[PDB]
């Protein structure tokens, strides 16, 4: 996992295009007339991690290994849902604990545009400042009426919970982790998508898009379901089916 | 500006922050929102004002 056959480069709101297809485990989340409302991650052939509030149901597809949802050249894959598995603990008045996970009916075909990110252990450390990536097709600017069709990643400084509650004080959770505030912000349309920072050679989810400033403003961190409090549900909800 | 559905703190003045949750964006009276950046976003108002605001919905109970 989390090695991409197509590596990424790295030089949403002031981030930049990925190289077509260097984030393989990116998944668009689209409703029946085909509208991309939320983004996810695969951690494997037949399970897509995402954020709880997304509100994903069976009529939703996920759409693997696209760049340009303009484009219709790439072999994409358009994946039904079998069944939804929203995190029982998560509170949507305070966003926390948000993550869900899809059951794919069919398995994705890995390959150079589509394959898993690493899941970490809920012992890992990511220290506050490490820089990770966040990836997706949300809002490039804040007042735009349509979202990019390119997918868009960003390079960003991870905050410890302390720092975090500056901005945002009794909001933060510990089931959260902050990202940002550094000149970029994600942006509607990137919830559920991941947060990656590169362990020992490999990309592994670190976080999942959750919520943020109204304007994505670039001066103040995003917020993530911190991954690391959330795997083992994750890792027994698996096992279990 | 209302609140259908405030929640307080242990002070008093009780901070009540609003839990209506708004698609989009949140109302223009709201000095800071946060959003679930979902599309269409699911946005709340983090404010504290109140003491809670004027319901949203109608009153109902004067007719009879």
């Amino acid at each position: 996992c989390g090695v991409p056959a197509i590596q990424p480069v790295l030089s949403i709101v002031n981030g930049e295009e990925a190289v077509p297809g260097s984030w393989p485990w990116q998944v668009s989340l689209q409703d029946k007339t085909g509208f991309h409302f939320c983004g996810g991650s695969l951690i494997n052939e037949n399970w897509v991690v995402t954020a709880a509030h997304c509100g994903v149901t069976t009529s939703d597809v996920v759409v693997a290994g696209e760049f340009d949802q303009g484009s219709s050249s790439e072999k994409i894959q358009k994946l039904k849902i079998a069944k939804v598995f929203k995190n029982s603990k998560y509170n949507s008045l305070t966003i926390n604990n948000d993550i869900t996970l899809l059951k794919l009916s069919t398995a994705a075909s890995f390959s150079q545009t589509v394959s898993a990110v690493c899941l970490p252990s809920a012992s890992d450390d990511f220290a506050a400042g490490t820089t990770c990536v966040t990836t997706g097709w949300g809002l490039t600017r804040y007042t735009n009426a349509n979202t990019p069709d390119r997918l868009q990643q960003a390079s960003l400084p991870l905050l410890s919970n302390t720092n975090c509650k500056k901005y945002w004080g009794t909001k933060i959770k510990d089931a959260m982790i902050c990202a940002g505030a550094s000149g970029v912000s994600s942006c509607m349309g990137d919830s559920g998508g991941p947060l990656v920072c590169k362990k020992n050679g490999a990309w592994t989810l670190v976080g999942i898009v959750s919520w943020g400033s109204s304007t994505c403003s670039t001066s103040t961190p995003g917020v993530y379901a911190r991954v690391t409090a959330l795997v083992n549900w994750v890792q027994q909800t698996l096992a279990a089916n | 500006p209302c609140c259908d559905q405030c929640a307080c703190t242990k002070s008093n003045p009780p901070q009540c922050r609003c839990s209506d949750m708004r698609l989009n964006s949140c109302h223009s009276a709201c000095k800071s929102c946060i959003c679930a950046l979902s599309y269409p976003a699911q946005c709340f108002c983090v404010d504290i004002t109140d003491f809670c605001y004027e319901p949203c919905k109608p009153s109902e109970d004067d007719k009879e």
